[PDB]
């Protein structure tokens, strides 16, 4: 097997019931001997035109070791899903060996590159946990 | 005397050979300025051919919309 | 125009050296012109090449200069 | 009450503070003051000023642009300033001296020109 890496995204609404679907991508991989070395949020991204009239919506990250076809089978479930909003998947990519990697990047998102319409709160209810002594 | 004090990605054949990697945004915000310019290879602390991917990686964040590209914004 | 500044209402001091956007600044490169391969080190060469009696008179100020020998 | 004063002793308004837009056009400059909320509350202009494109487009023109739109928010009790700047005409510097020489207290200079990433085809002047 390959070491893969993912990106997904959802509306801001949906920032906090994106754990629900981690779940199930999760269950795929793991379901295929496949193990979750990392799994990360991006937080609340500004977009240069509304997608079903908002022009923000949230990004997350997660990072496995996977058989091909999973991440595959995986990159089209996204674009078949109409609450999962946009994807990138790539191919050869692996996790950080990190304990809340992901922290730094929340903070970049919060910052500069964001347009912040909405609460920080609602967003990191995804993806690595904002462990703040590990990073 | 053996060993003497390295430079990132320096005294060493093995590193950088491929690209440097575009997920840790927050590390890639370093090589960029205020305005989302990239820097150069003299700025980065790097040479030509890890400059080049660290180029790739910057450019690849910012269009993911993970990585500042101006001052302005939406 | 008046780029992003520290500065305290800078409009008495004369900056103009960098507080531009186009006029002098580097995105002119793409902006209103043909890609040119050869133009924008030719163009040089080119500037450079007829003030050729001022260039020569400060090179013999500084060949007459040097030798200590007045 | 007595007879009123020859020159006025009150003002309607004393939001303290807005922004000078200025659009320092390749043409002309205008100038704008608006509310913090960016709703505008007075303007004036150098082509207004008896100035042709040939003119209008000088930091000269600009500079009496500022002061016509100093002039112009007066009665909403502005007296701060930032100021904001745009496009590539040199009304950016001599409108914002006779801006401040009018009465208002300027404390950031920033530009809001946008720059692309490559973007679409420029327009054409001179043919270039």
């Amino acid at each position: 097997m390959r070491h893969y890496e993912i990106v997904f995204m959802v509306h801001p609404d949906q920032s906090e019931q994106v754990p629900g679907m981690i779940e199930r991508y999760t269950a795929a991989i793991t379901g295929a001997e496949g193990k979750i070395h990392r799994l990360e949020d991006w937080g609340r991204r500004q977009l240069a035109y509304p997608i079903n009239k908002l022009h923000k919506a949230h990004y997350v990250l997660m990072n496995v070791e996977a058989p091909q076809e999973v991440i595959d089978e995986l990159e089209t479930t996204f674009r078949f899903n109409d609450a999962v909003i946009r994807s990138m998947v790539m191919r050869t990519k692996h996790a950080v060996t990190e304990a809340s990697p992901m922290v730094k990047a929340k903070d970049e998102r919060r910052e500069r590159r964001d347009d912040f319409a909405n609460e920080t709160a609602d967003d990191a209810e995804a993806g690595d946990s904002e462990e703040e002594e590990e990073e | 005397a053996r060993y003497f004090r390295r430079r990132k990605f320096c005294r060493f054949t093995a590193e950088g050979v491929q690209e440097i990697d575009y997920k840790d945004i927050a590390t890639l915000k370093n090589y960029i300025t205020e305005s989302g310019k990239i820097v150069p290879s003299r700025i980065t602390g790097t040479r030509a051919k890890y400059q080049r991917q660290l180029a790739r990686a910057i450019k690849r964040a910012r269009y993911l919309s993970l990585l500042p590209y101006t001052d302005r914004h939406q | 125009p008046v780029i992003k500044v520290r500065e305290n209402e800078p409009f008495d001091v004369a900056l103009r050296r960098f507080k531009r956007s186009c006029e002098k600044a580097g995105v002119l490169a793409e902006v209103r012109r043909r890609e040119f391969y050869e133009k924008p080190t030719t163009e040089r060469k080119r500037a450079k090449a007829s003030a050729v009696k001022r260039h020569a008179k400060k090179l013999a100020r500084e060949n007459a200069r040097r030798t200590r020998l007045y | 009450a007595k007879a009123p004063i020859r020159a006025r002793k009150r003002v309607r308004k004393q939001v303290s503070d807005g922004v000078a837009h200025i659009h320092a056009s390749f043409n002309n400059t205008i100038v704008t003051i608006t509310d913090r909320q960016g709703n505008a509350l007075g303007w004036a202009t150098a082509g207004g000023s008896g100035f042709r494109g040939s003119r209008k487009s000088t930091p000269f023109a600009a500079q009496v642009a500022a002061e016509r739109c100093a002039d112009a928010v007066k009665e909403y009790g502005i007296k701060n300033l930032e100021v904001m700047v745009k496009g590539p005409g040199p009304g950016r510097e001599s409108t914002i001296r006779a801006l401040n020489a009018a009465g208002f207290r300027i404390t950031n200079i920033t530009d809001v020109t946008p720059i692309p990433h490559n973007g679409c085809r420029p327009p054409k002047k001179r043919r270039v």
